[PDB]
DNA sequence: CACTCTACCGATAAGCAGACATACCTCTCGACCCTGT
RNA sequence: AUCGAGAGGU
């Protein structure tokens, strides 16, 4: 059992991991990407790129099913430690270039506060991820319960069988996986049903506080 | 390392490098006198220095063991990437490979 | 007459007695009784016995049995159906037998009856039964004599027989791993069965002594034949010393032979005379049962408390969920499970459970540590590590340690997984310099050019591993890092360690011609500034040091990590599938643990494992490799992964420490963790967080 | 209500340019007391023919010490973790310890090798520097005296270079008296100096059994040889916990310690007094008597003596009430030692001298421990030895440092290089031949070390030690009723301490012996007697579970009610309990034939029949005849 | 003699026993006391040396 | 369009002292010092 | 009356 090791630089196998699990991502945000792209396989990216990345080369976008302005996007401008200012220049360029500017801005290494500040100065929402925490996708492990987010007028029929506010609820947080892969707002339940075979029907409606 | 005594006086040599004559010398510092032996001034030390795998199929002779380390190794004779089992050597004291 | 139903183990707490089981078995013996006896034992009982079950026979005339006796005992009308037993108005139809199923069966029957009339009729069934037992076994008797503790010398010399063959692995325990050990307890385990079967002939012993038990197997193998184990390297409570310098000694100056794996193989036994090294070794083991059952005693005490400092105001309201006193929070929907069946259970609104819990909880951890038990102490420490994690932590060794599954060969070839097995540690070893050094030379040159520097290092021929010269090659981007590093102040002369270059050709070797070796794979590490030896031999200590310690990315390895070890795992544990193996399999599955590098924010143990291995597509991203800890998930997936995780650890433990399941009560504390934004223990740090985060004001609890 | 005490008094002679001092109690039985006096004044005065001794009256109450167990002082203790050797002692000025170390004081970093220095009078020497100093005239010389033979090729030329180094600090430590200089310099410069010339120091602090400096010197040779060979690995660290590193101190060390205390308080207040007469009437009037007197009393009461080391802390756990609930419960009082803090647990050099089953359950498991039955204390033999020793031959320690020390071993007395021997095998042989004609101490142990070339022998207090048969003399003299002095001067027994036990091969029983009787140098008198007083009568002791022979030999044995004292109208104490009729058990165990006492076993044969009876006899109750409770048993 | 590392043996206990006229296994026949009838299980009983411990059970009692 | 130079926020270790002996309950046996009128 | 210490059954 020869192990084939890739001789080929680690950096390309992981901008295609990364690249493949953003894009089932967006998959799973109900965004309008070609399932022919999503496709793209190891071996394809490897004879396309070759076998040393480039970092010139980073253009990803998305469009929504049934809205007027909502179209996110990711661009793996990370490689090295950067500067509030290399951020507010790729802003500048997707303000200056189109309307779709919110996206969001994976980095490559460790982030800082002064970054998380100067978010707000944009006037949208971002999500800073990492080349590694993109390196594994989730929802397609064997434990993780599936979750299901109702709209709001099903779920508004919860104070007519509970009458609980989303505050007594069991809460979770905005930094756990499933609620920063799916994008979770403040004010719907995400009805967790429990697909463990050993757990039974042990639906909490565990909502975002 | 290795240990030189003054012959006048017992005392430590030290080694000092003649640039003149391109030879090492050693020299007391304590007195004066020197001299050279091998050449071979060291700063000799040394530096000091597990069994993970364990297999739980493979044949034995009689009693059927099943104890063997395992791990991917190259052999002297043959070079490439090929199992290694370490057998418990209940009958032979050669080492049998997959 | 209400609190029968326990809200602990489910079952009836009125469990069975000593004398009770002794007379009952002892009367299931005999199943025919005589009149006058049969007479005499009725009279405890409630009603008259009209029909006698054997109305004429040879030599007897009316004969009743114990199952008549029994049915006048039972209530008045009553129907178990538990499939081994039909009742029908104080008509018992079968009744079976066997070694230890009487117990269950009557723990059924009385079960039944107490769901179906009420409490008070299997009061006074017992009222009525208890006496009638005791009365009957006053005429027979039962009394233990020297006959029962028979030695059977053949049987003896057979066991000894067995000790010689089984002492055999004792060379090899101490030495090589933890896994011999639990192999050696597995044998152990199979001779202690093998004595007890040869030893249950008796009729007093095997009647007095439960057989599925082993606490009570071991109790009665060791004061018969063959005295257990008694020095193991797994206690901490005492120092090693005492068994790796003095018991060899004691055994060399007191026995003749040198029987060095004599440690916990003592041939002798209580009933027969007991050598005096056997006893000091059994006092040695006896002083590290106490001083264990003292701790076992004093630390979970102060583990209650603090557990109890919080699960006192967790009540449900007259809605049905589950409400706190504090800000009116709800901790969970309903209490009581959900699912196809459905039983009306003790539990009500205003019912605390909280406290429930908590007692609930304290007393399996209890019990495992009052015990010296080795097998329930890794059980009870890991429910100790569950109840101590904090929201913040740095750097422990649970977060960096990783396990590692694999995918299953499509092949199918025999060993084709644990070819991939082996392969991928070679990715995650740290070999370094320093191993693989075994000497260390620095000789003189003759003779601008002005190098003499010759280390000749001379690495051991570990070509297994198959190193290349390739190590100059990591060396030199070292040196190269080092030089091109500019901000860091006080470095090594790196502008002339430059020169440092390997090369093996089979004619360096310029050693003292003391010893007569000749080896080979030397290594030319040079630098020169000057010519005075002074300044050569304090920039030789310096350097010396970055080699053999820093090259550790030379041969079969990455950093940011120690090593990777195979461990074999039952699958069913972390996984509940429709096709489930036998978790007997010797499939091996990898645990990294990352070095000191987990110095990176959260834990990024993850992060820092799945990166290394990027170069083997045999590892699965399905069924994930998951951290051994509790945080980490948190962090890896969802919280609902980790409230997953945490209850199938806590209902392990307790089915490994107790029988009774709390499942409820382990989900209603795994939400209880999850109320303060993140999983927290209970402790000062995780009070002080629950008090800011939910607003409690009560100065008394930290005051207390 | 007061206590038996005794008038101490002094002859003073204060001059200008037979006092009281105070009062010790005495302790019942001891020469001292009037009860020993002579031969039985009368056993009607009151006495019971149970009790033996052993006690103070402090204010009427009885008292007794714990013994205490301490480390011994008289060897040299190798240290693995800092990699230190020491030659500990009490006064506070004479310790000195050689410690290796990566220092970063002064030398390079972890990079550079560790280095050897000392420490005397709180000062920091490197080694070399100080040979020289002592009269070491050439580096080849000082090697010798630290004589590794050992190639362990990385450590000494590390050790070599670093000295070296440490040792140019110094201008001239290899000649003339620069390196004597420049520890005076160092001792001078210290926090609190001695004041007292370099020259006088060596000779009175540095080594104060040896008389010249040249041979102090060489025994820092051993003293270093050992931290060397320790650290190549020939030779083991000491373990706190072995017997033969501890020496246990009964009831005159700490008897002497606390008056060294309070005396000093005395004449401190002495002097003080006097001198406000001096400045500007009879002895008596400055020297207070109460000081002594009142200070020990306060001990024995609040129980807290002096701690052994540092000076200014009370320990306690020397004293204790007598517990006289039964005769025994005050036997095992008296035979009790303890270890203030792998303690806690049995350990085989307390094999004979301290009871492996019994000990206290509770928080002072293990730390207590009650002796055995066959073993004897030692105490400090007042005759000296040394002579005697140089009879047989040894040869003296050559004061010069140049001499060879070909193959002789060394020999050294309670610690200290006496002398050199050649054939050690030999020499052992002679002495320990006269120790059994009577010729030399009884108590004195003689231990040869093949290993390290040495001959210890020991003669201080302390050692704890028990007899055993001796194998060619039990064969042709025992042959052709004894005393114990009889049997021990005419070689056929004898007492063998802990070290020399480690060299000798002891046969278990008589029986084993005559199997085999060429390989066993000695034989034990019996198995038996390797446990205490209340475990040794114990029938099947070795037949039953460890806690339950522990339970029944720490508090069954204290609880029980029975026989409890001869004269009853002298006592007056809070609680007493006697058996009506008492009764000895049917069976003997050796212990009991020998010892010949009787209070040993308090209770009443009982026929009992297990059985189960009514189930009122379940889980552990019991059930008695009540015809048997009334025709006596059990009443008190 | 009982001394505790050199027990009389079982062989030895067991035939003094039989020598005396008891059962070889220290075992004896009983008759029930309130009724007079043989019981089936022979009861082991002998002589043992019994101790009274000083916590009666008046004090306790408040 | 490149350079240098010190004010400012982090992360760092890094050193500094403390702090702790589950709980119900029983019994007995001793408890501050120097100086002036 | 108070305090502290020691020895205990759980
Ligand atoms: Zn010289």
């Amino acid at each position: 059992l020869s192990k084939y090791v890739d001789l080929s630089s680690e950096e390309s196998h992981r901008y295609y991991l990364a690249r493949r699990n953003g894009l089932q991502m967006l998959r799973d945000r109900g965004y309008e990407v070609s399932d022919e792209d999503i496709n793209l396989s190891l071996h394809d990216f490897r004879t396309v790129y070759g076998e040393r990345p480039d970092v010139d080369r980073l253009r990803i976008s998305a469009l929504h099913r049934s809205d007027s302005t909502k179209k996110v996007k990711i661009v793996f401008f990370g490689t090295s430690m950067v500067k509030v200012n290399a951020i507010r220049s790729v802003v500048a360029d997707i303000l200056s270039q189109e309307t779709i500017t919110g996206l969001i801005l994976v980095l490559q290494n460790h982030v800082t506060n002064q970054a998380l500040k100067a978010i707000e100065l944009f006037s949208f929402k971002v999500e800073i991820f990492q080349i590694t925490d993109l390196l594994v996708n989730i929802t397609k492990h064997s434990l993780k319960p599936q979750h299901q987010v109702l709209n709001d007028e099903e779920k508004t029929t919860l104070l007519k069988k509970f009458s609980i506010e989303e505050k007594q609820l069991p809460r979770i947080s905005k930094k756990d996986a499933i609620v920063r892969y799916y994008g979770l707002e403040k004010g719907q339940v995400v009805k967790v049903n429990y697909r463990g075979e050993l757990t039974e029907s042990h639906v909490a409606f565990r909502c975002v506080w | 390392s290795t240990m030189k005594f003054c012959r006048e006086c017992n005392n430590i040599l030290y080694p000092k490098e003649d640039k003149e004559q391109k030879i090492l010398l050693y020299a007391c510092r304590n007195c004066d006198h020197q001299e050279v032996a091998d050449n071979s001034c060291v700063y000799r030390n040394e530096v000091h220095h597990p069994t993970l795998p364990r297999t739980k199929a493979v044949r034995c002779s009689k009693c059927q063991h099943r104890e063997a380390v395992f791990f991917q190794a190259t052999a002297r004779g043959e070079e490439g990437m090929t199992l290694f089992f370490v057998c418990c050597n209940p009958n032979c004291g050669h080492r049998w490979r997959e | 007459e209400k609190q029968l139903l326990s809200s602990h183990t489910g079952q009836l707490i009125l469990q069975m007695g000593s004398d009770s089981l002794l007379s009952l078995r002892v009367m299931l013996e005999r199943v025919f009784l005589d009149k006058a006896t049969a007479q005499q034992l009725a009279m405890y009982g409630s009603l008259s016995l009209p029909p006698p079950a054997l109305r004429k026979s040879s030599k007897s005339g009316p004969a009743w049995t114990v199952f008549q006796i029994l049915q006048l005992a039972f209530p008045e009308r009553l129907s178990c159906k538990g499939d081994r037993f039909l009742v029908d108005g104080s008509d018992l139809l079968k009744f079976d037998f066997g070694v230890d199923a009487m117990g269950s069966i009557i723990n059924e029957i009385v079960t039944s009856i107490f769901l179906e009339k009420g409490p008070k009729e299997t009061l006074g069934f017992f009222d009525s039964l208890q006496p009638l037992l005791m009365e009957s076994l006053f005429a027979e008797g039962f009394s233990l004599s020297l006959e029962d503790l028979s030695m059977s010398r053949a049987d003896m010399d057979v066991i000894h027989n067995l000790i010689i063959r089984e002492i055999s692995p004792m060379v090899s325990r101490l030495r090589l791993s933890y896994r011999d050990e639990l192999q050696l307890e597995n044998s152990i385990h199979k001779v202690k069965e093998v004595a007890a079967n040869f030893m249950l002939k008796s009729y007093s012993i095997r009647n007095l002594i439960d057989i599925k038990s082993n606490s009570a197997i071991t109790k009665l193998v060791q004061q018969t034949g063959f005295l257990g184990l008694q020095l193991s390297d797994k206690k901490k409570f005492y120092t090693k010393t005492l068994v790796e310098d003095m018991a060899i000694f004691c055994k060399r100056k007191y026995g003749r032979i040198s029987s060095s794996g004599d440690f916990g193989i003592v041939k002798g036994c209580f009933f027969h005379g007991l050598d005096p090294y056997e006893e000091m070794a059994h006092s040695i083991a006896a002083r590290e049962v106490i001083v264990r059952s003292s701790r076992g005693l004093a630390e979970p005490g102060t583990l209650f408390k603090n557990l109890m400092a919080v699960l006192r105001d967790i009540v449900i309201t007259n809605d049905g969920t589950v409400r706190n006193t504090c800000s009116n929070s709800v901790i969970q929907f309903k209490y009581g499970v959900d699912s196809e069946r459905g039983h009306q259970g003790l539990f009500e609104a205003g019912e605390p459970v909280g406290v429930l819990a908590a007692t609930a909880m304290s007393n399996p951890a209890y019990k495992a540590v009052l015990d010296s038990s080795p097998n329930s102490n890794s059980s009870w420490e890991l429910m100790k590590e569950v109840l101590l994690c904090k929201v913040n932590f740095q750097n422990t060794t649970n977060d960096r340690r990783v396990i590692l599954y694999l995918n299953e060969c499509h092949c199918g070839k025999r060993f084709c997984q644990e070819n991939a097995a082996c392969t991928v540690r070679n990715k995650l070893n740290k070999v370094s310099l320093k191993d693989t050094a075994v000497e260390f030379l620095v000789e003189y040159r003759k003779q601008g050019i002005d190098s003499c520097l010759h280390g000749h290092i001379h690495l051991n021929k570990t070509l297994l591993q198959d190193w290349n010269i390739s190590m100059q090659d990591i060396h030199q981007k070292c040196e190269d890092v080092i030089n091109s590093l500019g901000q860091k102040k006080k470095k090594k002369a790196t502008d002339d360690f430059k020169r440092t270059s390997l090369s093996v050709s089979e004619c360096c070797s310029f050693r003292d011609p003391c010893g007569s070796k000749g080896s080979d794979m030397p290594c030319l590490t040079f630098s020169y500034n000057a010519t005075d030896p002074d300044l050569e031999r304090t920039l030789d200590v310096l350097c010396n040091t970055v080699y053999p310690v820093l090259l550790e990315i030379v041969i079969k390895g990455d950093s940011r990590i120690c090593s990777a070890n195979i461990i074999w795992n039952s699958s069913d544990m972390t996984t509940w599938i429709r096709n489930r193996h036998a978790s007997r399999r010797g499939e091996w599955v990898l645990d990294v643990t990352v070095e000191k590098s987990a110095v990176k924010q959260s834990g990024d143990a993850w992060r820092v494992v799945i990166d290394s291995c990027l170069s083997v597509l045999h590892l699965i991203d399905t069924k994930r490799s998951i951290p051994y800890s509790v945080k980490q998930v948190q962090e890896l997936l969802g919280l609902s992964c980790a409230f997953e995780q945490a209850v199938q650890r806590l209902s392990a433990s307790v089915r490994m420490v107790s029988k009774g399941v709390l499942k409820e009560h382990i989900i209603l504390l795994a939400n209880n963790m999850t109320c303060s934004g993140t999983m927290l223990g209970f402790n000062s740090g995780g009070y002080k967080a629950l008090t800011r985060s939910l607003n409690i004001k009560a100065p008394f609890t930290e005051a207390t | 209500n007061m206590t038996y005490s005794a008038r101490i008094k002094v002859n003073v002679q204060v001059e200008v340019f037979d006092i009281l001092i105070g009062s010790i109690p005495v302790m019942v039985k001891s020469i001292l007391c009037k009860t020993s006096e002579k031969g039985k004044e009368n056993c009607k005065k009151g006495d019971c023919a149970f009790d033996q001794g052993g006690y103070f009256v402090i204010k009427g109450a009885e008292k007794v010490f714990i013994a205490q167990e301490q480390m011994c002082t008289k060897r040299l203790w190798i240290s693995n973790s800092p990699w230190t050797v020491s030659f500990r002692s009490e006064n506070k000025r004479n310790r000195f310890i050689v410690r290796l170390s990566e220092n970063e004081k002064a030398e390079d970093y972890k990079r550079r090798e560790k280095v050897l220095t000392v420490y005397f009078l709180s000062t920091e020497i490197p080694v070399w520097l100080l040979f020289f100093a002592l009269g070491v005239s050439s580096d080849k010389e000082a090697m010798d005296l630290i004589a590794f033979d050992g190639d362990d090729a990385s450590i000494t030329n590390s050790l070599i270079a670093s000295i070296h180094v440490a040792d140019a600090v110094c201008e001239a430590f290899r000649c003339g008296n620069n390196a004597l200089t420049y520890v005076e310099q160092q001792i001078k410069s210290t926090k609190f100096p001695p004041a007292e010339s370099v020259d006088e120091c060596l000779h009175l602090y540095l080594f104060p059994g040896l008389q010249s400096l040249k041979k102090k010197a060489r025994f820092l040779g051993y003293m270093v040889k050992c931290l060397l060979n320790s650290y190549a690995g020939k030779r083991k660290c000491e373990n706190r916990d072995s017997f033969r590193n501890k020496r246990i101190e009964l009831a005159g060390e700490l008897l002497e310690r606390e008056i060294r205390v309070h005396l000093a308080h005395a004449r401190r207040k002495m002097t003080r007094a006097m001198q406000k007469h001096l400045s500007g009437k009879p002895i008596e009037h400055y020297l207070d008597a109460s000081v002594i007197t009142n200070g020990l009393s306060r001990a024995f009461s609040t129980g807290a003596w002096s701690h052994p080391f540092r000076k200014m802390e009370r320990v306690s756990g020397v004293v204790a009430n007598l517990g006289r609930a039964n005769p025994l419960q005050t036997l095992i009082d008296l035979r009790r030692t303890r270890q203030q803090v792998d303690a806690r647990y049995p350990h085989p050099s307390h094999w004979g001298r301290v009871c492996f089953l019994s000990t206290p359950d509770g928080e002072n498991c293990g730390l207590v421990k009650n002796m055995s039955l066959l073993g004897l204390v030692s105490t400090q033999s007042l005759e000296s030895v040394v002579e005697k020793l140089f009879a047989c031959g040894m040869e003296e320690l050559m004061d010069d440092t140049c001499t060879p020390l070909f193959g002789k071993h060394k020999v050294l007395l309670n610690g200290d290089w006496v002398g050199l021997c050649a054939d050690s095998e030999s020499f052992v042989a002679e002495l320990k031949s006269r120790r059994r004609q009577s010729e030399l101490p009884r108590e004195m142990e003689i231990k040869r070390d093949k290993d390290d070339n040495e001959v210890r022998i020991f003669t201080d207090a302390g050692r704890l030690l028990r007899p055993l048969l001796v194998v060619e003399n039990l064969q042709k003299l025992k042959q052709e009723q004894y005393p114990f002095d009889h049997l021990l001067d005419h070689g056929i027994l004898e007492l063998i301490g802990i070290e020399e036990e480690e060299d000798c091969n002891t046969a278990w029983g008589i029986k084993q012996l005559l199997k085999e009787p060429k390989i066993y140098t000695h034989c034990e008198l019996d198995l038996s007697f390797l446990l205490g007083v209340s475990c040794a009568v114990v029938p099947f002791a070795n037949h039953d579970h460890g806690r339950r022979v522990l339970y029944q030999s720490q508090k069954h044995c204290q609880q029980a009610i029975g026989f409890s004292s001869t004269n009853p109208n002298i006592r007056c104490d809070t609680l007493s309990q006697q058996l009506f009729y008492p009764q000895k058990p049917l069976f003997k165990t050796l212990a009991s034939e020998c010892l010949k006492k009787e209070v040993l076993f308090n209770g009443q044969n009982a026929i009992v029949a297990v059985n189960v009876h009514l189930g009122y006899n379940q889980e552990d109750s019991i059930v008695m005849n009540k015809a048997s409770l009334e025709r006596g048993m059990f009443r008190s | 003699h009982a001394t505790p590392f050199s027990t009389p043996g079982v062989t030895e206990i067991t035939e003094q026993l039989h020598r005396a006229g008891f059962s070889r296994w220290g075992n004896e026949r009983v008759y029930n006391g309130r009724s007079g009838e043989m019981m089936r299980s022979m009861i082991f009983m002998g002589p043992t040396f019994y101790q009274r411990l000083v916590h009666m059970s008046e004090d306790k009692v408040k």
